[PDB]
Formats: structure tokens, sequence, C-alpha cells
């Protein structure tokens, strides 16, 4: 269950989304490897 | 750490290990002995062992057929009754054989050297099979033991292939509980779902981060369950599988080990023989310690067999100096490859290599050389460059190539762990004494030590003008040239013996070499007093300074053969001294020489020195080898060798150039090479060495006709080295019988030696019960004529 | 695969909007083409 | 009995001053080395050499300033590696020498000046 | 015989613009390592590069 472990995530893991401010290049691999190898 | 280690203290310390506690460690598993009616006992007293020196000297006993051996005491505790029938006698247990300095056993005469095995280490492995994950313990005994996972989990362990049984069938079996494996694994409920020796220690609690006491010597429950939950990680993927064949997963069982197995075997044959003579005593009363009830036979004979059998123990191969050494670093799979310069075998027995550590600011360490074992140095990045790289940023930012895990990558200085500071880290004795050899292909590095492991010994031996720096090394351990054993100034030398006096004490070393001092010197401890067969000034010196030439000829050095001047026959160059009475061997037609660089050829013809190509001096060639060679197996090496050692001849240096010199500057080795021919010949004032038209070659001249050959030809004074020196097969017979020329065929397989092998096969089958019955036809009259079977 | 190498020095020239984008497996950035293009090289 | 490998004998600066103090029948030779010299690695053998050559005729130690600088710079050594010949009778001056003297020189000044 | 097949430190003969592509093949190399600590290439791509 994705949203349970998400609560324990945040609650005892400590976790948060902490936006992440990427160079252009970093972006454009945190975007152009979800579609595919080449 | 600081130096390049003795060869032959691989050997040493192990065997001082031996001493040191193998011999307590294997009489203290003796144990009391007890009769049959429970009445009288004997027992060692382990703590009296004493060895006492051999009463025979090492060359008393090679030449007497004898082996050289301490002799081993233990007093000995014998109630025959109760209250005073004690004895308490000294008593013989025996012969242990000693090593000479150099890493041998003189047995039975005959020097042999035990070869180091190598083993699967102790501890767990866990391998893929088809996923099918499957742990093994290996106990240092070499027992395997085997849990395995094909699906959901329901670990077995596996006995046999008909016995496997739930782990925790297993660990109730072990008297362990539900309630343990539940307290005591991380995944408990996954269990609950199914409803070694000191180095096999270390290495169980290294890979599963337990910490049992190491007094836990044997495998535990707790250890089994450990493997299991490791295994459960391996399931989910929490872990790595293990490549059992990686050097890192693998022992060195020294002289050591095995000497102290064999300590192991002749006390429990002294056990039986104990029992059996108490049995004799028991029944027939005889005499009390007759010495006592102990035999000399089981140690005796125990060491003689391990000795004249083991394939781990064997004749040393005297041939000539290296191989003397090579020899005692061996490593063989059975019971193979070599001991790395700078090896070290750990107290663990691994195999451990010196690395300089590069802590920066922090720490204040001493020593900053680690010895690591193969699976340490792969958590380390080892780099092997060269901090001579600057830049507008650092020096600590500037990359070089390292090695991290099994991994070659690229990093900064900044990330580097260690630097692999030696040169001769990785290489073996005889690839250590080959110069310029990162310009030969790795493929002959094997090939071209097995030459100079091949190279006999020539009368008036010659230092090369090229070397690595090794040959000294080799001389020192070889223990062939006579090293001082103590210091003092020299009174006398002659070919029978060396004196010293030092300490106003005197001392007498004869000659079994040609003395190095004159009688005048002082000498500190070690230094050498005279050198051996093939060394000159304590370096190795297998081989002479040919004055050669790479050309084709008419044919006579086709593919690697080579020609040879007569003044090689002239000059007792060559001549070798073979024992039996002794041969003053020649060179002949037919004889094998090599370069150190894998260039070996068959000499195929003598020329005289007028027929030899001539150099512009003048000189005739005394060899004329084949450049064919050099691409076809890719020594372009050997071209550097030839070339200094011209420089060396006409400059009169000779050059130690340690590998990899390209790590300082690139090309380094051809501006060594050139540097010294242009300095050679501006010297000499020959501008025929260098020139500068095709730097190290020169045109050359036939003996036979004085017009020069068109092309300039390599030419060099490389360091050569001379050589040691019917079944009729299926594939045979196959071609004959392809040829049709059967005939042939029918005279190697009969009368050459129904044939009388036919015969054998039918009276064999024949007294197998079956009637092999051989019948001809008659063309003329059918009649079943019964051949002669 | 054949790898094309310029023959000379000089400035590279195409229409890049004929060409789609894709990220090389090195991850380059690079144009992945479907067509038959010119590219001049003025040197 | 294994013999030792070294004839040039260490000493602390107060063993160094029992030495002097009492009476000595041969020249005593002391080298003020230190181990992070470069130097000293050829000197150290020189007069292992020496030290042979001369067998009992000769004193020959050593001290280390790392342990006894202030000895060192008492002993008004302003370098190393140095040598002070030290003659068995006690009314002539002393000899120091400085850098890597050549054995032969050494020699000259035990024979000659001691 | 009369010619010679010698062989010879500058007999051989490293293709001259050799060092420019090395040098080429190494500035990508650092780049990409470059952009590898800084995430914009994955370890698989700096492998294959």
């Amino acid at each position: 269950t994705e949203d349970e472990a998400r609560r324990r995530n945040w609650i005892e893991r400590g976790w948060a989304p902490w936006e992440e401010i990427l160079t252009p290049e970093a972006d454009f691999a945190r975007k152009s490897l979800n579609e595919g190898e080449e | 750490t600081s130096t390049i280690p003795g060869f032959n203290q691989i050997q040493f310390e192990g065997f001082y290990r031996f001493i040191d506690q193998g011999l307590i460690e294997e009489l203290s598993k003796f144990p009391k002995i007890e009769d049959i009616d429970h009445e009288i006992e004997f027992q060692l007293f382990v703590e009296t062992y004493q060895l006492v020196e051999p009463l025979i000297k090492e060359r008393d006993a090679v030449y007497e057929s004898l082996t050289y051996s301490s002799e081993l005491y233990v007093s000995a505790g014998l109630i025959w009754k109760t209250n005073r029938n004690m004895q308490e006698q000294r008593i013989f247990i025996g012969n242990i054989p000693l090593m000479n300095s150099l890493g041998t056993s003189i047995v039975n005469g005959i020097y042999r050297v035990v070869i180091n095995q190598i083993l699967q280490s102790p501890g767990i492995y866990y391998q893929s099979e088809l996923s099918v994950y499957t742990g093994t313990i290996i106990s240092d005994w070499g027992g395997r033991l085997e849990l395995e996972i094909d699906k959901k989990a329901r670990i077995w362990a596996r006995v046999s292939r008909k016995q496997k049984i739930s782990i925790l069938v297993l660990s109730s079996a072990m008297g362990s509980n539900l309630r343990e494996i539940l307290e005591n694994v991380c995944y408990p409920e996954i269990f609950l779902s199914f409803l070694l020796g000191r180095i096999g220690r270390r290495n169980i609690n290294w890979r599963l981060n337990l910490n049992i006491p190491q007094n836990n010597i044997f495998l535990l429950p707790r250890d089994i369950l450990a493997a299991a939950d490791h295994l459960i990680g391996m399931k989910f993927g929490m872990g790595t599988l293990d490549d059992m064949n990686h050097l890192k997963n693998k022992r060195i069982r020294s002289v050591a080990d095995l000497l102290q197995d064999q300590l192991g075997l002749a006390l429990a044959r002294l056990e039986n023989v104990v029992k059996g003579t108490i049995g004799g005593a028991i029944r027939h009363k005889l005499i009390p310690t007759p010495q006592n009830l102990v035999t000399s036979t089981p140690l005796t004979t125990t060491y003689e067999s391990f000795f004249g059998l083991h394939p781990l123990s064997q004749v040393l191969d005297r041939t000539n100096p290296l191989t003397q050494i090579v020899h005692g670093r061996k490593l063989s799979y059975l019971g193979i490859g070599s001991l790395s310069i700078h090896a070290r075998i750990g107290d663990w027995g691994s195999l451990e290599s010196p690395f300089y550590e590069l802590v920066e600011k922090s720490k204040k360490a001493q020593i900053r050389m680690l010895f690591l074992s193969p699976s340490q140095d792969e958590y380390y990045m080892i780099a092997a460059g060269n901090s001579l790289a600057l830049n507008r940023g650092i020096q600590e930012e500037q990359v070089v190539p390292a090695r991290y895990r099994q991994e070659f990558l690229t990093i900064a200085w900044e990330e580097v762990h260690l630097r692999s500071i030696f040169p001769f880290q990785y290489f073996s004795i005889g690839a250590s004494l080959i110069p310029f050899i990162e310009h030969n292909d790795a493929n002959r590095a094997l090939m071209s030590s097995n030459m100079q492991r091949q190279a006999v010994p020539l009368s008036r031996s010659e230092k090369c003008i090229v070397g690595t720096g090794l040959e000294r090394q080799v001389a020192l351990d070889s223990g062939v040239p006579a090293i001082a054993e103590h210091e003092g100034k020299i009174l006398y030398t002659d070919t029978e013996k060396i004196i010293l006096s030092g300490n106003e004490n005197t001392l007498s070393i004869p000659l079994i070499q040609k003395p190095q001092v004159r009688r005048g010197k002082c000498i500190k401890k070690g230094q050498i007093l005279a050198d051996g067969a093939a060394t000159v000034g304590g370096e190795l010196a297998l081989g002479k300074n040919i004055l050669v030439a790479y050309m084709p000829w008419e044919g006579y050095n086709f593919e690697d053969a080579v020609l040879i001047s007569e003044c090689l026959v002239y000059g007792d160059i060559y001549t070798s001294f073979h024992i039996r009475i002794s041969q003053k061997r020649e060179i002949k037609v037919g004889d094998k020489v090599a370069g150190r660089h894998g260039n070996k050829g068959i000499i195929s013809k003598i020329l005289p020195r007028q027929d030899m190509p001539y150099l512009q001096d003048g000189r005739p060639v005394d060899m004329v080898f084949n450049p064919l060679g050099v691409p076809s197996r890719m020594n372009v090496g050997q071209i550097f060798e030839c070339s200094l050692g011209l420089a060396g001849s006409l400059l009169d240096r000779h050059y130690r150039i340690a590998p990899f010199d390209e790590r300082y500057e690139q090309e380094a080795s051809r501006k060594l090479v050139f540097s010294e021919l242009y300095e050679a010949s501006k010297q000499t004032a020959n501008p025929w060495v260098f020139e500068p038209e095709y730097p190290g070659k020169s045109r050359i001249f036939d003996g036979r006709t004085g017009d020069p050959f068109e092309q300039p030809v390599i030419i060099g004074k490389p360091y050569i080295l001379k050589l040691i020196h019917q079944r009729v097969g299926e594939m045979e017979v196959w071609a004959l019988e392809g040829f049709g020329v059967a005939h042939i065929l029918q005279e190697m397989l009969t009368y050459k030696s129904a044939p009388e092998s036919f015969r054998l096969l039918v009276r064999e089958l024949r007294s197998l019960a079956l009637e092999l019955n051989h019948f001809l036809v008659s063309e003329k009259n059918f009649q079943i004529n019964r051949k002669e079977v | 695969a054949e790898h094309v190498r310029a023959p000379y020095n000089g400035k590279i020239k195409f229409n890049e909007d004929l060409v789609h984008p894709t990220r090389t497996r090195h991850g380059h950035p690079a144009f992945l083409c479907y067509i038959d293009l010119s590219v001049i090289i003025e040197s | 009995f294994v013999r030792e490998d070294y004839l040039v004998r260490k000493l602390t600066a107060e063993e160094l001053q029992e030495l002097v103090k009492g009476e000595r029948k041969v020249p005593l030779i002391v080298d003020f080395y230190a181990t992070w010299c470069g130097p000293c690695i050829l000197m150290a053998q020189e007069l292992e050499m020496l030290a042979v050559e001369y067998e009992s005729n000769a004193m020959i130690v050593k001290v280390d300033t790392d342990d006894e600088y202030e000895f060192a710079r008492d002993m008004q050594v302003r370098g190393l590696p140095t040598l002070f010949f030290i003659s068995p009778d006690p009314s002539k001056d002393a000899i120091r020498t400085e850098g890597l003297i050549p054995l032969q020189m050494m020699r000259d000044i035990i024979d000659n000046d001691m | 015989t009369a010619t010679s097949i010698s062989l010879g430190i500058d007999d051989l003969l490293t293709i001259p613009s050799k060092g420019w592509l090395v040098q080429d093949a190494e500035q990508q190399s650092l780049i990409l390592e470059k952009h590898h600590h800084y995430g914009n290439v994955h370890a698989v791509e700096k492998l294959r590069q």
C-alpha cells in the first residue's frame, strides 16, 4: 500500500519531498530518461 | 615494507612458524592413552618438547644420502599401576626434517622443496544456481555444508541428494527452538512461514558481520541461522553473490601447514603404536620404559613418506640460480602460478601486497605501508598514476586512473586512498628479470619467464648490460654465491676456501665458486665473498652479450632459426659443463638460444667470422636473428635491449631499468635508449651507432661480398641465454589411410612391432567368455576357413 | 554501427529543425534523424 | 648464536658523557646522524665499514639527533652528516668533520690525528 | 637477403593524429566524468562511453 508507506516514511523515517534545484542538463536527464534508451 | 623481501622468506617464516607453534599445537592434541583393563595410563608431557640439533651437517647428509633432521624428544608419563609405578622418562619421539636457510629440506640426500598449495578459503559463499540461491559453508577441513532456496523460501539444508531438511528442523536437532530463531534472526516471520577452524570462524564472522568470539572455533547453530538469514537477504537481493574463482576467495597453505598436517598424521600413528605396544605390555608384561612404549618409526617414516610421495614436495630444480628460487615460490592448485615479488602470506593464509597510504592531514601514522589481501584491496581506491600533473586548478583535483572494487575508473587524487608505488609489485621473479617488459606482449611474459628458467649456467658467466635490478636479489637469495656469515678482514682465499677473521675470531668457509674478495679486503656481515655458477659480481649471469643483427639471411634464419659465428665456438662463449665425469658441451647446430624477451631460436648455421655480416666498424656480427619474429611475438622491448646494450658496450655502462619507466614521461624508454646511443656514438666517434636518419639501425655489409645491404639493419648487443636440453598415432592412421597408402599403414601397425595385439584382443574377449571368431570364405570353394586366432 | 566523421575542419551547418531531439546511449544530447539530411561543412 | 648485523652502537647523551669521562684506550668516533636525513644512509654504511676495518682499535658510536638534539646543539653540530673524533688522550682537542668525508679521511684522522 | 626487413624503434609508426584523437576522447571522458559527478549522467552511460 503506497500511501500508508508514504505516511510511514513521513512520520517514522523523516521523509519529505524537498524540492530539488537542478541544472538544466540534470533536468533534461531526469526527464528524457523517462522515455527510453535512445 | 621498505624493500623487496627475501624471496625465500615466505618459506623461512613458514618453517619458523611450524617450529614456533605447530609443534606445540600438534603435540597438545596427543591424548592420554588408556589400556584395555583401565588400569595403566600413558601421556606425553608436551611442555618438555626438545629439538636437539642435527648431529649430521647438511654437506654430510647430502653426501651420505641421509635426511638432515632435528630430533624431537618429549618426557612421557606412564603409570603402570597406582602410587610409585611411574617413570616419566625423557623419550625420543623422532626426527623432524629441518629446513635449510634458502628454503629446502635435504631428504634421503636429495634437496626437496614444499610447493605452496592454493585452496578455496574457508567461510561462507553464495552461488546463484539455476534462481536457486545456494549458500555453502566451507570448513578448513574442506567439508562443505549446503543451504538452498528455489522458490518461496522454505530454506532447506542439504546433506545428500536424497537428504534435505528444513533449517528449523536442523536447528531443533541442534537444540535451538522457534523462540530462539524468532529472537535471533532479522526476519523471523519468514522463518516461521516454513512450518570450521580459526580461518573459517574469521571468514564467517566477516561475511555475516557476526561477532561470535574467536574461541568458538567450531560452527555454532547461530552461524547456520545467520547463514539462512543472509540467504533470505540474497533472495530479496539484500546482498551479493560470491564469485568462487576469484583470487580473493583463495588461501595459501605453505610448508608450515603441510608439515603440521604431517605431524598430525605422525602423532595419530604414534597413538596407534602406543595403544598396540601397551597391548603387548598388558598381555606379555615385558619391560617398562625400554626408552618407552614409543618407536621412532611413526614420525621419521611419516615425514619421509610425505617428502617421497606428496605431490607438493618436489626435487629442487637446481638447473640455474633462478630456478632454485622460483621453485620454492610456486603455487599449485593440486594436492599453477607463482607469488609476486612483494607478496606476503598473511597471518590468515591470505596473500597480501604492500600499498602506500595517502592519509592526508588528520592522522599521525608512523609506517604508511599497508599490506592488503585481494579481499581488502578492492575496497580501496588504488591509484597507479603519478602526481606529475598540474593545471590552473590544484594537484588534489587532478585525475588519475585508479582501481576500485574490481572496476577500473578515473578519480581525483583527493579521492585516492592508496598508491601502488613499487614497480615489481605485480611481477613474478622471472617476469621481473625482463627489461622493457612493458614493451612486450604480456602473453609472452610467461614464455619469456620459462626461457630464463631453462638457461644453462655457462663457463665464464657474464653480467647483462641491460637489466632490471633484480639480478642482484636473485643472486643474493639463490644462495649459490658464498655470502659472508660474519664480518671481518679476509685472511686467505683460493679455489677451495675463504677465511675471515673478525671480532678477533676466525671463520673458515669452504667453497663447493670463485673468490670476489681480494686477500686484503674487509667485509661487512652479509656481503658477498664469492660468486657462484651463473653469477658475476653478485648478479644473475645466465647468458652472454652477443653482438647481433636482425635481418633475414638466405633462409638459414627462416622463422626464428639463428645463425651464429664460429667465434661463439672459438671463445667458449656458450661452452657448458655437464656432469654425469664431465663433458665440455660446446654450442652446436640445433642448440636452443633465447633472449629474455621470448625471442627464442634454434641455431641452424655456424659461419666462419668472415662469412658473417659485419658492421661499419668492421666487426662481424656474432648472431643474425630474423626480424619477422619481432611482430610475430610482439616484443619491441628487445630492440631497446639491443640498442641500449650496444650503447652499454661502447660507453662501458651497465643499465638497470626498472619496468614502466614510461610512468615518468611518455617515450621515456625511447629517450633513454636514443640518448645513450648518441652518447656512445659521440664519445667513441662511431657515427653509425646513432644514425639520425633511422636511429638504432645501421647499414651493414655482406661478409661474402662487401656490398652493403641496401636497407638499414637493426643492430644490438642483446643478452642471449643458452637453453637446456615411437607411437603410431590414430591421426597418423587416419592420414595414411587418407593417402590410401595402406601397405605402409599395415607395416606401421603390424610387423614393425592376425597380429599379436589382435591375438591379445581376442584372447581377452575370450577371457570375458565371448568368442571373437574369425572366418574367411574361399571365393573358389565357399569353404569357411577359420583364421588362426 | 558506422561512425560518420568530419573529413574537414570548419563550421557545421544544417537545419536542426528537420531532426528529432534525443538522448544518446552516452547521455549526450543528440539529434536522431529518419531522413536523408545534408550537412554542410564550411571549411 | 646469530651474529648481530650492526657494529656501530647507538648511545644516549648520558651514556656518551660516561664514555667520554671514563678513560679510553682507543679513538672514539661519534656520529650525529638522524634517521630522516638522506646522506646519513650513506654515512651509516661508511661507518659500518670503518667499524669492521678497525675492529676493537676504534670505538665508533652514533647519536640520533632526533633524540639528543639539544646535546647536538651543545656539541656545536651545525648539520648532518657530522662526526666527532675524540682522542683517547684527554688533553688533545677533538676533531669535528662535516659532510660525507671519505672513509680514507676517517682512516687518516684515526691513524694520524687521534 | 639482399634487402632487409629489420624493425627499429622508429620503423614503427604511430598514426600522427592519434594524439589529437586521444585528446579528443580524453576531453569528452573528462567532461562526462565531471557531469557524472554532477548527477547529469548515470553510471551505465559513463561506462558505455
